């Protein structure tokens, strides 16, 4: 209840401006690592095909379906 | 003979064995102790292979060929006919090599000089002692060695490269070989340089340090220096001997797969 | 021991130098000069500043339009996925025309961004070479940079336009990759039969062995004698002090003969030279004028010959 | 057929010999090179007769080095200044045995304390100004911090003895790093110490010299102008440290094993 | 010590700002994103 | 390699049967897809390149294994 | 107006380098949108118009990678 | 709530031109990711052929039929 | 504020060096240029070899001259 | 401190003429996309 | 202090002058080659 | 006269600049022309 009181001396011995931007830099390395970390995953949200597959949507458009049977002739 | 200046720097002194029995020059040689082990060992090797050549099928230079052991021989002694006389010649060879650094420590000690240029030396002995020592007792013979032939070592060094499909991809050979290359581009940099600064264009005065800095600041943004140049150039070649070694040791006794099954450890990282 | 000269153990500052004057009428140099603690440990602690003209700029332009069609078609050969880009880097690459298209400009995917980067490629290093003659020419010293440069040039072009043209296709040319290009160089010595036995590979790796040898010798005679004043070698040409002495006396009592402390950079430069010239002759021969090399080895009286004891049976003969 | 021969003589073959005799022509070129210095060589005869003999190849005409800032012309291979002094006796009688300094080694110019007789001027920078100096005639250098500044420090001197105190830095202004520290001796005078020839400790606040003993640094040469260093000068101070390293106990020339 | 030079009236008007821009930036943002979910929504 | 050679019927073999320059056509491609092929040769049989071939001249039937 | 006082540009940027910078830009663009418009269907030295003028192959495939080296110069390969 | 009181001091240590210029490339560089990341997922929206497909509507016009037709 | 709060934006260039920043806009646009036209060209709305509003190659493989010579 | 040298005077002429100019930029840019969007609508 | 290239305000007037010109040419240049191709080869 | 060129010589210069380019420009048109008439290409 009392071991942390000098506590606030610790930036009369660490530079307040380095451990800043160490700070700020190693963060931002962490988010990008575990966004690719989960991408690569079975939690993967950008290819699982939900809500729906948009280029399985796009293969079946009747538009895209009309044009690709007047080739096979 | 001696140069116009040589005189005042043949002193007595500086020795490691012998003492000031072999202190003399021959010529411009210098001899010493280990300046007759070299010349004796040297001697010996030579007339050895020539021996080998003799009872092998043909004198004809790029054929000649001595073999090693075979590999039902172990790390024992094979006959003279069917390996001992590799082995005795790969003892005089060791026996040629370390005198010559030898005798350079002691020429340095008499000159007053700092011992760079052996200690450079022993990384070339280190990795000849790996391919014929090192590798051979890790895997359990001496018949995994090359043999003594120009042309002949050749079929070795392509067979054992084939025996993991495809060497190209094994890491410490990527490393070294990055090292040869900087290092033939950084010493055409270096004569380059020298040459052109004492040697300028017609009717002019020989230019300077500042000079140099500027040439190369102007074309690439930075300049290392007289003296660190130097350094960059030890320090280059050193490290393509050192990770040569390296990738042999690797080959055989701590990998047994193809080499680029290998880098398999990083697109399987979870990271990606 | 005693120190070894390997670190600067104390630095010092001074304001940074613009360099020597340049010709009236020229460009300024742009740039403010910066410092590097960890460069200044074991160098020159300088950064910048740097000039940039005419040939430089062209260079530079062709240079990035180059790197980014690279890029961006390794990029496309994953679907775009930077994360894949960064996994599987090592194998990814692009690749020459498919060789029935003989010398003709193929479509875009099928082998004409491979011919863009090559030709952006080599307008870079000619507007490169043309640089570093002139800002060497401009400083009133000789031009022996350009003329090594020259050579290293001449090499690229070799294995990429003059052979390629040479047999017919652009699909013998190397890919832009790591094991892309790996892959290249195996499959060029499969093709032509074994080139330890091309006599100018032989030579130019005797020339690369010695390459190293001569610089390590060289690197650490002159970190011997530094205590002597060696480093400064122009003093040391000008005006032979006792370093100089030293260092030809050491190599004369050890092998038997020396050169001096000019003449060293005479054998450095011709051993960087030969190496890339006997590159050249290699290369320009093979598949050209030679077909197997095992087999002109073995017309030639070079090859060794191992003792047999069985006998194979060709299938095709049967 | 698998190896048929259609012709034995090629291109490759022709190329190769080619080659061989462009090699085998730049060594003869940088073979003459090399002979711009110190030739022609000394060959001592039969019984003791001494000629001068240039070896194979021969050794190329003169050129010039027009040194700058009116510094004189350089002919090379050209004439050599005299040497000093130095006083030697052979070991055993005949043309390849080695020699034996006559008085005190370490004051005797001799083995590895030999020096060469350059010119008596400063070295130059780009501008004229001489190259190397003190810190207070260079007054816009300055030691970086995070780097132990040495002024301050003792020399001990390689049998643990001091030798003194270490009062100025030497710096180099066309490249701008330390060349030399001064120091004030036992005797109160001031000498030189070369950068590569001291290991300095921070903490210890000590500038160990492995080469002489502490009573040595009495006997160091001196300057004559301490506001600069000429090719001369740098010559001497530096071969006097180098005699130390044969000559500084009896027992550093004595055969290791 | 490390110091920047400016006072701390300077710092105020540099927070303001930086503040009002970094609001309109995320503003933009939120707009974005707003029209991609109505376009194609990946949730 | 599977579709040109263990379905198809593709000519494996890739060097010359002279040392100078004569009829043989074939590329660095054609050899790229041979050497892919004796790759899974030598996985699918936990062997080398040399225990089939010498390296030296992987072309020769008489310095060849059985 | 708002652009009035555009022409002090020039005294804080050099006119030599962005010369110098211009000229380069528009050989090199020029150059790469030749060579991009060549390797499509937009084509116009090999497109067969108004007449083919060189003797092509007869039979020409779609060309694969897995190919050997023409023994004829061929451009007619669609 | 008054724990971030002194916060626009923060400018008297950390300097504002620096900060700047990271946070433009920062930016820059995240913007070119982002897009390169969604276009290479089942997101993708330059070739999901919606609301078109071009190159197949390129192949079945009535002129290209009717060369191909008489080439064939 | 909300009206106010952008007051003194024009002092921007006191801290901002405008050559640097010119040059590096400059350069930057250029390289976002060829990037974006390069990534749309390789995807289906590529618009050189749509084949639209006609195919050349096609075109000229069918003309009567051509056509003529192919038959011998 | 880290400054450019310029006054205010010469900032606030030199944010005139770039404002003004960004602006017009973007109006180009607007103007290619509509035609774009015309000629082959991408979503 | 601040970054300069020795042109006056009436230099620079000069230049900016020939520059608007010769850029405007160029640009009508371009423009009649563009009419020339789209009348033989349109390619939209 | 950052090229120490005056003004007279800068203006001597251009005239014979450009009629030089106009030459060259010229023997240009007259290759193309050849070359349509031989081998049309568009
Ligand atoms: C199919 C075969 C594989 C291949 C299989 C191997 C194998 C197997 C080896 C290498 C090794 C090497 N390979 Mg590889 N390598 C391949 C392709 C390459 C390519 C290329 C461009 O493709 C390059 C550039 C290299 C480069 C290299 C180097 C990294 C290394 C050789 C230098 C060395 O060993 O120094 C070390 C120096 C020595 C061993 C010299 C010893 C010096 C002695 C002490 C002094 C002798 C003095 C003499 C007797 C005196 C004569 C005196 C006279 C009076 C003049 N390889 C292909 C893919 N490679 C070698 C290696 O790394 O070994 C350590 C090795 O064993
Ligand atoms: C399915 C995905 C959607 C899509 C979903 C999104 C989402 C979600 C976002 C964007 C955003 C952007 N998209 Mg989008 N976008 C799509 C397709 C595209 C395509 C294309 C070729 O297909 C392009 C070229 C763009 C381009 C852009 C940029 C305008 C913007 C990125 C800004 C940035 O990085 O600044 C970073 C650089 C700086 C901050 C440097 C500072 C420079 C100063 C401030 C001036 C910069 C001007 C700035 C670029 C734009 C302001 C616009 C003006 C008000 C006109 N998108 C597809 C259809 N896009 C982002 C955005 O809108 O930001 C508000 C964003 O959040
Ligand atoms: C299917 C896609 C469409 C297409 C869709 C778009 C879209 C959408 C855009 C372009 C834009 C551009 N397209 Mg497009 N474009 C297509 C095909 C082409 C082809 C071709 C060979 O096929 C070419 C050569 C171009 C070339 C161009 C450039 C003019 C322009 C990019 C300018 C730039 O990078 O400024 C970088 C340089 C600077 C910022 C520096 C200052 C500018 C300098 C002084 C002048 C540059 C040219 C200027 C804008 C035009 C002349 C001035 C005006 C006439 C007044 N497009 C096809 C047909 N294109 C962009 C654009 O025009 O914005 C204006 C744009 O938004
Ligand atoms: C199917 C496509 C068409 C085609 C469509 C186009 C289109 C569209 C254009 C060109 C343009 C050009 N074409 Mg074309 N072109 C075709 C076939 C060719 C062939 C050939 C071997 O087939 C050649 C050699 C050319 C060559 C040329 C150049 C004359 C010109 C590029 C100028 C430049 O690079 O910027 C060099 C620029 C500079 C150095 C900076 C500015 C120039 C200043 C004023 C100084 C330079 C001197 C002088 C003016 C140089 C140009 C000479 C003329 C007087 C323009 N085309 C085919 C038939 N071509 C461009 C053009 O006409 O520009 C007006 C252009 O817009
Ligand atoms: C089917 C295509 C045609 C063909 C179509 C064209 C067309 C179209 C052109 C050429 C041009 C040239 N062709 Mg052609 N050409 C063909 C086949 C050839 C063959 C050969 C081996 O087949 C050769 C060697 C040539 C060679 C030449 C050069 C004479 C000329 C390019 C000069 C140059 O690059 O100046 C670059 C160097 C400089 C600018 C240096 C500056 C001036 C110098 C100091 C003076 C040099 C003089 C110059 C060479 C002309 C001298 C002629 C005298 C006036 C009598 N052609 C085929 C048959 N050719 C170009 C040309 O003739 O330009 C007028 C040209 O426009
Ligand atoms: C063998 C036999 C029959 C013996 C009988 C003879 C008897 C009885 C005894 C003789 C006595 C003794 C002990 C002799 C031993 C010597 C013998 C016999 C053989 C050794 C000879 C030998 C190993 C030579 C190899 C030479 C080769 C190939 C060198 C490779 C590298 C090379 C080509 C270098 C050329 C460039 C040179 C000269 C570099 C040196 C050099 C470098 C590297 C500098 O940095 C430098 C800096 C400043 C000034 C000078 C120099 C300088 O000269
Ligand atoms: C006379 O002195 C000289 C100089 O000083 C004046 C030079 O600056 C220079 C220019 C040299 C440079 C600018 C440095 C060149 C740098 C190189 C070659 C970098 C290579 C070093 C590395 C550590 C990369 C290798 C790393 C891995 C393989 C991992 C030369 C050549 C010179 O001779
Ligand atoms: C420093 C580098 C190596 C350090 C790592 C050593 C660790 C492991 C090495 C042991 C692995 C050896 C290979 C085992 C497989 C091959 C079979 C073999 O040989 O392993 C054993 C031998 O181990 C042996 O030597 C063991 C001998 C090891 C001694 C190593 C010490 C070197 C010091 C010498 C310096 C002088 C069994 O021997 P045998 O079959 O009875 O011998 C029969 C034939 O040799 C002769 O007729
Ligand atoms: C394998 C085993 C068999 C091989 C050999 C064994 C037989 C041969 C023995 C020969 C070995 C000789 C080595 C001698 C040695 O080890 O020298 C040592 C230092 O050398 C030195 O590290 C020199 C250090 C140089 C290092 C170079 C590293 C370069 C680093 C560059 C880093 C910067 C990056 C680029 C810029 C110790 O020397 P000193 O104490 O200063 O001497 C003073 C007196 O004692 C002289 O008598
Ligand atoms: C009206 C139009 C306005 C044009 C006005 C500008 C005049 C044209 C360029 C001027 C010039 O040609 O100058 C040359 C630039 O070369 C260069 O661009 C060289 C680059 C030109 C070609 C760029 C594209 C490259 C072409 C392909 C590769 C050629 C390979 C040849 C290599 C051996 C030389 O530059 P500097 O000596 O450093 O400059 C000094 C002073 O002139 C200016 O301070
Ligand atoms: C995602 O990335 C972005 C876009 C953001 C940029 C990043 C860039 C990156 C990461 C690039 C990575 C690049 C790598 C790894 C490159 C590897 C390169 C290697 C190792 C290449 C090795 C060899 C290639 C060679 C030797 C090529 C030689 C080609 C030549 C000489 C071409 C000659 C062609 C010519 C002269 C053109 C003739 C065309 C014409 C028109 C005359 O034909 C008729
Ligand atoms: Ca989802
Ligand atoms: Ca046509
Ligand atoms: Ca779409
Ligand atoms: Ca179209
Ligand atoms: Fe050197
Ligand atoms: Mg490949």
């Amino acid at each position: 209840a009392k071991s942390f009181d000098g506590m606030h001396k610790l930036w009369m011995i660490m530079n307040p401006v380095s451990t800043l931007w160490a700070i700020f830099i190693f963060q931002i390395f962490l988010g990008l690592l575990i966004h690719m970390v989960v991408l690569s995953s079975d939690l993967n949200w950008h290819d699982d095909q939900i809500p729906v597959g948009y280029q399985l949507q796009g293969e079946t458009l009747p538009v895209n379906l009309e044009m690709k049977a007047a080739l096979k002739d | 003979a001696l140069l116009n200046f040589e005189k005042k720097y043949r002193v007595r002194g500086g020795t490691l064995v012998g003492g000031d029995l072999f202190d003399f020059w021959v010529g411009p040689f210098y001899v010493g102790f280990f300046g007759v082990s070299a010349v004796f060992f040297a001697t010996l090797g030579t007339m050895l292979i020539l021996f080998g050549a003799a009872i092998g099928p043909t004198l004809n230079i790029w054929q000649i060929s001595i073999a090693p052991p075979d590999l039902s021989v172990g790390l024992g002694f094979a006959p003279i006919r069917e390996g001992g006389l590799w082995q005795v010649i790969t003892i005089c060879a060791v026996g040629a090599f370390v005198s010559w650094a030898l005798r350079q420590v002691e020429i340095a000690r008499k000159l007053g000089m700092g011992l760079h240029v052996p200690f450079a030396f022993s990384f070339a002995i280190l990795a000849y002692l790996t391919l014929v020592f090192f590798r051979p007792v890790l895997l359990g013979a001496w018949g995994h060695a090359f043999p003594y032939g120009l042309f002949s070592h050749l079929d070795w060094v392509s067979n054992v490269g084939y025996q993991t499909l495809h060497f190209h991809y094994n890491p410490a050979h990527m490393l070294a070989i990055s090292f040869f290359f900087i290092n033939t581009l950084a010493l055409a940099m270096h004569g380059s340089l020298i040459l052109s600064v004492v040697n300028p264009q017609k009717g002019e005065e020989v230019k300077t340090a500042e000079h140099e800095n500027t040439v190369f600041r102007d074309i690439v943004g930075y300049s290392i220096g007289a003296l660190a140049i130097h350094r960059l150039g030890l320090f280059l070649a050193i490290n393509a001997a050192f990770w040569s070694a390296v990738c042999m040791i690797l080959t055989g006794p701590f990998w047994t797969r193809g080499w680029p099954e290998w880098w398999m450890w990083w697109p399987n990282l979870p990271i990606w | 021991p005693e120190y070894q000269n390997i670190f600067n153990k104390v630095q010092v500052r001074e304001p940074a130098y613009p360099g020597v004057e340049l010709p009236k009428g020229s460009l300024p140099r742009v740039g403010k000069p910066i410092f590097s603690y960890w460069l200044g440990k074991i160098g020159d602690a300088q950064i910048g500043p740097l000039y940039l003209g005419g040939w430089g700029i062209a260079s530079l332009i062709s240079g990035f339009i180059a790197l980014e069609v690279i890029g961006l078609n390794m990029l496309a050969s994953v679907g775009w996925d930077p994360r894949l880009f960064l996994k599987e880097f090592f194998w990814l690459g692009l690749e020459p025309p498919p060789p029935a298209y003989g010398l003709s400009i193929p479509p875009l995917a099928e082998g004409g961004w491979w011919l863009i980067a090559g030709l952006f490629l080599t307008m870079s290093l000619l507007l490169w070479w043309v640089r570093v003659y002139k800002r060497a020419k401009d400083l009133g010293m000789g031009t022996h940079l350009s003329w090594a440069f020259a050579v290293a040039i001449l090499f690229f072009l070799t294995l990429g336009f003059i052979r390629p043209v040479l047999m017919g296709s652009w699909g013998e040319a190397p890919p832009f990759g790591i094991f892309p290009h790996l892959d290249w160089t195996a499959a060029i010595s499969i093709r032509y039969g074994n080139f330890y036995y091309n006599p100018f590979h032989g030579l130019s790796i005797a020339f690369m062995y010695g390459s190293a040898v001569l610089f390590a010798m060289h690197g650490g005679t002159i970190l011997a004698v530094s205590r002597y004043g060696g480093d400064r070698e122009i003093d040391q040409i000008t005006d032979r002090g006792t370093a100089a002495e030293r260092a030809m006396l050491f190599w004369r009592w050890c092998m038997g003969f020396n050169a001096s402390m000019e003449s060293i950079h005479r054998w450095a430069w011709w051993f960087a030279v030969f190496c890339i010239i006997n590159s050249i002759l290699g290369i320009i021969l093979t598949g050209t004028v030679v077909d197997n090399w095992y087999l002109w080895a073995v017309k030639h009286g070079v090859a060794p010959s191992y003792p047999s004891e069985l006998t194979i049976d060709n299938p095709y003969l049967t | 057929e698998f190896g048929y021969i259609t012709q034995y003589f090629d291109l490759a073959q022709v190329t190769l010999w080619a080659f061989w005799l462009s090699l085998l022509s730049v060594i003869f070129f940088n073979r003459r090179e090399d002979k711009r210095e110190g030739y022609p060589q000394e060959a001592v005869q039969i019984f003791g007769k001494t000629i001068l003999t240039e070896g194979f190849p021969f050794m190329p005409a003169p050129k010039t080095f027009k040194l700058p800032h009116n510094g004189g012309d350089v002919v090379k291979p050209g004439p050599e200044r005299p040497q000093y002094d130095f006083k030697l006796e052979q070991v055993d009688r005949f043309a390849g045995a080695a020699y034996r300094p006559v008085g005190n080694p370490m004051l005797a110019g001799v083995g590895p304390g030999a020096y060469a007789v350059r010119a008596n001027k400063p070295d130059l920078t780009n501008a004229g100004d001489p190259r190397i100096v003190p810190m207070r005639v260079a007054k816009h250098f300055a030691v970086v911090d995070k780097d132990p500044d040495p002024r301050g420090m003792t020399v001990i001197g390689a049998d643990g003895q001091v030798g003194g105190k270490v009062t100025e830095i030497w710096v180099d202004r066309a490249e701008p790093q330390v060349r030399y520290l001064e120091l004030e001796a036992g005797n109160k005078k001031k000498v030189l110490v070369p950068i590569a020839l001291c290991v300095i400790k921070g903490q210890k606040r000590e500038v160990k010299v492995r080469s002489i003993n502490g009573i040595h640094f009495n006997d160091v040469p001196t300057l004559s102008n301490y506001d600069q260093i000429t090719l001369a000068e740098e010559d001497k101070v530096s071969a006097y440290y180098g005699a130390g390293t044969l000559y500084a106990t009896p027992n550093r020339a004595e055969s290791v094993l | 010590k490390s110091t920047t030079g400016l006072t701390e009236a300077e710092s105020k008007e540099f927070h303001g700002i930086f503040m009002a821009s970094m609001t309109l930036w995320f503003g933009l943002v939120v707009l974005a994103h707003i029209l991609s979910w109505l376009y194609r929504p990946w949730l | 390699p599977f579709t040109p050679f263990l379905l198809g019927e593709n000519e494996i073999r890739v060097s010359g049967n002279t040392d100078l320059r004569n009829t043989n056509r074939k590329s660095i491609k054609q050899a790229e897809w041979t050497f892919a092929l004796m790759t899974h040769f030598s996985e699918a049989l936990g062997v080398n390149c040399t225990y089939c071939h010498n390296s030296r001249a992987f072309m020769d039937w008489n310095q060849s294994t059985p | 107006d708002n652009f009035t006082g555009t022409y002090k540009m020039w005294m804080f940027i050099d006119p030599r380098r962005a010369l110098l910078f211009i000229a380069s830009f528009q050989i090199l663009l020029g150059i790469l949108i030749h060579m991009i418009v060549l390797g499509s269907d937009l084509n116009w030295h090999s497109d067969g118009i108004p007449k083919f003028y060189f003797p092509n192959a007869a039979e020409a495939s779609a060309p694969i990678d897995m190919s050997p080296i023409p023994s004829a110069r061929n451009f007619k390969f669609d």
